[PDB]
């Protein structure tokens, strides 16, 4: 039979679209981490830096804002490689279970 | 006839799909309200702390803001119980009724 | 292959983009202008006249309240004259690209 | 439109004439070949009583019913479907004369019944309990093949036929559901036909002589992709986002080298050496740089295998399908005793014999890849279905007309139901029996009257079942000629004739409806 | 029968998504109505005088001091100034919350009507 | 035929600005609920562009009352615009389709 092969390849392609939304969602954020860390180093940092996002301002200094900037940029580029490997490993797993079932 | 009792449990399936997605929000809102409480319980340097719902950020001391932010995680903690009990209830309503549908149509 | 019709295709598309820019600047011109006349008619200087700059406000005379809108109408209209000075320049090439198909 | 008193019976019997007349020379070795180009508009070479019915674009409703009735006979017998056509129009011929004299069809139908069970009583009397020895199985297989094809082609095929049915006696099976795989070899002569105990694989592993002689075959019948299709999608097919499609590319090349490394762990898992072989039958094509690397490990790796071969190799040899080559014990796989890559034509045809279980025996015919190869395909098929009945019964009878006149002697002379109403139907019944010996010999040159007076005397003289020699036209004894019929076959043609004769006889209106 | 239903089930799929997007828009409208009440809850309780950072414009914040917490602007009508107190402002927010809920409530069985009819076409093609 | 879509685009463009009015129509009824509660408790202004001008409550009631009336004036013309463009194009769908055939 050849139907278990041609339909299992359709199953791996649909997980490539399931891979597609999650990695690019993080990938748009690392370029925002790119543009922020460069403007902070060029501007004066002697006055105190805060962290403003939607709904909260915690009164901070420059020494507490700065390391999380370099941290959250590095965490994103690891996961977008990690989310690629896991979903592509899932496409390999469903193909062999379809071949051992309907034989 | 028998067509009408088919559509009732099918309409019950989409209510479960609404019930499944409400618990994903309320689990996130508890932990995120817990996460912002940790970052303000992290600092000891400054009692200055701004809270707000819109783009306004009022000046208050941080200690009264903690106990309010203790209540923010707690109401979201309260709702995950009543939803999951509801989500299981709508799950038990459709699935046990689905046992009635297929086995007696195929009979 | 013809490079003059390559210029002729670019010329007509530059005619289209200019006329649309004039129309959107004319509607902004009348929008500020009719915003001047309505606020003067109702309630001139009695105690103070608040004026919006974002979400903070300034209180001053009724005619100075028009004056910020008067300046932007002056800046916008000088563009409209300069836009039509480019609408005229895109028509002279259109009369001349017909001969250049026969020349080269 | 309606069909009234005389016409509704008349169209039925007149169609049964020319149906019997065109299908006359199709039974026995006198039976001539037939072609259809009006069934599908294609050059077709076809011979069977049932298959010729199914191909022709018939519109008469009687022949459509007989194609349904002889289908039940063709499921058991095969040949004998062309035996059934001959006796129907002859049975309708005699009874119509009584109706032409003026008689009810039902009183003749009443006389059709008790005439039949006396012949059914006679079938137990005339059955001859022979052994199912190979030479006795040859004589059944000789007359089955010479009906459809030449005798020179038959005797070469008869060697391959009678040995596979002795192999199904090892499985104690009286019937034939397996060992019936007809494989076809690219040749120009259909004079050759090989018998393989195991299977025949139709491919040759692009880098040849990987391991062409495998004495210890551990079979893996899988369909693993090694030439994997690599796609970048965002919509289920090709999409416009060039940013999105790029990130999937780095994992696509990691799948091909993944399946190459899995073959190496499996060879050491199963064999442990190169003295014991290991065979991979892939339903898809294999990388030739993998076919170079697998050849050095002691592995032959057959590629592009047919999907019909995929199940049958699992049945006799073994080997299940995966998409990986994970570490498997020889319990999970099957076995073959001998693997040899044979070449004839533009393709290599690897022979795989002496299975883990020799349950299916492959009948490999050669031929010029024509409709002649198709004509020898269904001929040996009906050759196997005839000797299928031989393993079913215990009584192999001399046929070809030996029983036919022997019934009609007892039916006419001895009234079974001496009351005259039913003996009228006996006279139509016993005269129906004469059509098979009398006209095939008359076709052979010795006309029907010289044949009948000879075989009626000699059988009444001897009691030995004298049949008819279809190659001279005169009656010779079928016990020594080897033109034999089974006890299973001869009952059903008596059964299938009578029931389909009575119902079309007992109509009076054929109305357009729907 | 079947070629008509294959065209029919594809039309109802857009009609679900066109209505469900309109549901998604009106939730954003009532989102700020919940958001404006919760800004107003902090306003009366804290006091006048506290410092706030409000948007001067997009992504630019101006500081300021807080005064007169019991008198607020409500933006209703076609974009009109309505001065109210803070107490009546909470009632009109929740009234607009139930209003936007009412705008989605008239769509909601009709949103489910376009879904159940499409599934019935999937059944009638299957049956 | 371009005449098919042209009568539809001229109809659909009028509908989009008409659907703008209906949310304004409801909120014109919302403000009349809120102006009825005011009798001098809170005065009203008028938000008109970059200038926020003082109003009175009777001045506010006429203001949203006029804008309620201007919406209804544009509703009734569209009902004329709806039936005319659907009937003219329906006559055109028979005649202009035969022009492309022969």
């Amino acid at each position: 039979s050849a139907e278990q092969v041609i339909a299992g390849f359709n199953r791996l392609r649909q997980e490539q679209r399931g891979l597609a939304s999650k990695a690019a969602e993080l990938e748009m954020e690392l370029n925002e981490h790119s543009l922020v860390i460069d403007t902070l180093k060029e501007v004066d940092e002697t006055r105190k830096c805060y962290r403003m996002v939607g709904g909260v301002l915690v009164e901070r200094t420059v020494k507490e804002v700065l390391p999380a900037l370099e941290n959250n940029k590095e965490q994103i580029q690891k996961i977008i490689e990690t989310l690629t490997q896991q979903l592509q490993a899932k496409g390999k797993e469903l193909n062999e279970f379809r071949e051992k079932h309907n034989i | 006839a028998f067509t009408e009792l088919q559509a009732k449990v099918i309409d019950t399936q989409q209510k479960v799909k609404l019930a499944d997605i409400q618990i994903e929000q309320l689990n996130r809102t508890k932990k995120h309200a817990h996460l912002t409480d940790t970052e303000i319980m992290t600092l000891v340097d400054e009692t200055n702390m701004y809270e707000g719902v819109g783009r306004m950020f009022i000046l208050q001391s941080k200690e009264a803001i903690h106990s309010q932010l203790l209540e923010k995680q707690k109401i979201a903690e309260e709702k995950i119980k009543e939803l999951e009990q509801k989500k299981s209830y709508l799950e038990r309503s459709v699935k046990e009724a689905e046992d009635n549908i297929r086995e007696m149509l195929m009979a | 292959d013809q490079q003059k019709i390559n210029k002729f295709a670019r010329n007509t598309s530059r005619i289209t983009e200019l006329k649309e820019e004039i129309e959107v600047k004319k509607k902004q011109l009348q929008n500020l202008e009719d915003a001047c006349d309505d606020i003067m008619l109702a309630d001139d200087d009695c105690l103070m006249i608040p004026y919006q700059i974002g979400d903070v406000f300034i209180s001053h005379s009724q005619e100075e309240t028009q004056e910020m809108l008067e300046e932007a109408k002056k800046n916008l209209q000088e563009e409209i004259d300069a836009l039509e000075s480019r609408v005229e320049s895109i028509q002279r090439v259109l009369a001349d690209l017909k001969v250049q198909l026969y020349a080269k | 439109e309606v069909a009234r008193a005389q016409a509704a019976l008349a169209v039925n019997i007149s169609a049964a004439r020319g149906l019997q007349d065109v299908l006359r020379t199709n039974l026995g070795p006198k039976g001539t070949m037939k072609m259809l180009v009006s069934g599908a508009g294609d050059i077709k070479l076809t011979k069977d009583g049932n298959v010729l019915l199914h191909e022709m674009q018939i519109q008469h409703p009687t022949a459509s019913l007989i194609a349904k009735v002889a289908t039940a006979q063709d499921d058991i017998t095969g040949d004998g479907t062309t035996s059934n056509v001959l006796i129907i129009g002859e049975l309708l011929k005699q009874a119509d004369l009584y109706i032409s004299e003026g008689l009810h069809p039902r009183i003749i139908t009443e006389g059709f019944e008790a005439a039949k069970e006396k012949a059914l009583q006679f079938l137990e009397e005339v059955k001859v309990s022979r052994e199912m020895d190979r030479e006795t199985l040859i004589d059944v297989a000789r007359t089955s093949l010479r009906t459809k094809v030449h005798a020179e082609l038959a005797d070469v095929l008869t060697e391959a036929v009678v040995d596979s049915i002795l192999a199904i006696k090892k499985q104690d099976e009286p019937i034939d559901l397996f060992m019936i795989e007809i494989m076809e070899m690219k040749h120009k002569s259909e004079t050759d036909t090989s018998l393989i105990r195991g299977l025949v694989l139709d491919h040759g592993a692009r880098h040849p002589d990987m391991k062409k002689r495998v004495e210890d075959a551990y079979i893996l019948t899988c369909n693993v992709s090694l030439e994997y299709e690599k796609t970048e999608v965002n919509s289920g097919f090709f999409y416009k986002s060039a940013e999105e499609r790029e990130k999937l590319v780095k994992a696509e090349r990691k799948f091909i080298e993944d399946r190459v490394k899995k073959i190496i762990e499996l060879k050491r898992k199963v064999c442990g050496d190169s003295d014991k072989g290991f065979v991979v039958i892939n339903q898809k094509g294999i990388d030739p740089f993998s076919l170079d690397a697998l050849s050095k490990e002691g592995i032959v790796a057959l590629r592009r295998a047919k999907r019909r071969n995929m199940e049958r190799l699992t049945l006799a040899c073994g080997g299940v399908a995966l998409n990986s080559f994970d570490d498997l014990s020889p319990d999970c796989l099957g076995h073959a005793g001998l693997v040899y890559e044979y070449t004839l034509g533009e393709e290599k045809f690897t022979f795989i014999e002496k299975c883990n279980n020799p349950r299916s025996v492959t009948l490999l015919i050669k031929g010029p890849n024509k409709h002649t190869l198709t004509q020898i395909k269904d001929a040996v098929r009906d050759g196997l279905r005839a000797v299928k009945n031989a393993i079913d019964d215990g009584c192999v009878v001399p046929g070809a007309g030996a029983v036919e006149v022997a019934m009609a002697e007892a039916l006419i002379k001895h009234k079974p139901s001496v009351k005259g109403r039913a003996q009228l139907g006996v006279q139509a019944f016993a005269d129906a029996l004469l059509i098979i010996p009398k006209v095939l010999a008359q076709n052979s040159g010795f006309d029907l009257q010289e044949t009948l007076v000879k075989i009626q005397a000699e059988h009444s003289e001897s009691g030995q079942l004298v049949g008819v020699d279809l190659n001279t036209g005169e009656p010779m004894v079928a016990a020594e000629v080897g033109v034999w019929d089974n006890y299973c076959v001869k009952k059903q043609l008596l059964h299938s004739c009578t029931v389909i004769a009575t119902n079309i006889l007992l109509v009076d209106e054929i109305m357009r409806a729907g | 029968n079947l070629p008509q239903l294959e065209m029919l089930k594809n039309q109802l799929d857009q009609e679900v998504e066109f209505l469900s997007t309109s549901i998604a828009q009106l939730k954003v409208v009532q989102t700020k109505y919940v958001e404006a009440k919760d800004c107003l809850n902090v306003l009366n309780k804290s006091n006048e005088g506290k410092e706030l950072l409000v948007p001067l414009t997009s992504s630019m914040y101006v500081p300021g001091k807080l005064h007169d917490v019991e008198h607020v602007l409500i933006d209703v009508g076609t974009g009109y100034y309505v001065e109210k107190t803070a107490e009546d402002a909470k009632d009109f927010f929740k009234r607009k919350i139930d209003f936007l809920t009412k705008q989605m409530e008239k769509i909601q069985p009709a949103l489910q009507e376009k879904h159940a009819m499409k599934q019935a076409v999937m059944e009638m093609m299957s049956q | 035929v371009e005449k098919y879509q042209q009568l539809q685009k001229d109809l659909s463009k009028s509908m989009s600005g008409r659907q703008k009015l209906e949310a304004q129509l409801t909120e014109n009824n919302i403000v009349k609920e809120e102006l009825a509660l005011l009798d001098g408790s809170n005065v009203v202004f008028k938000l008109l562009g970059p200038v926020l001008v003082k109003q009175e409550l009777g001045e506010a009631r006429a203001t949203v009352g006029k804008r309620l009336d201007y919406i209804t004036a544009e509703i009734k013309r569209y009902e004329s615009q709806l039936r005319d463009l659907e009937r003219q194009s329906e006559q055109q769908r028979e005649t202009l389709a035969q022009l492309q055939q022969e």
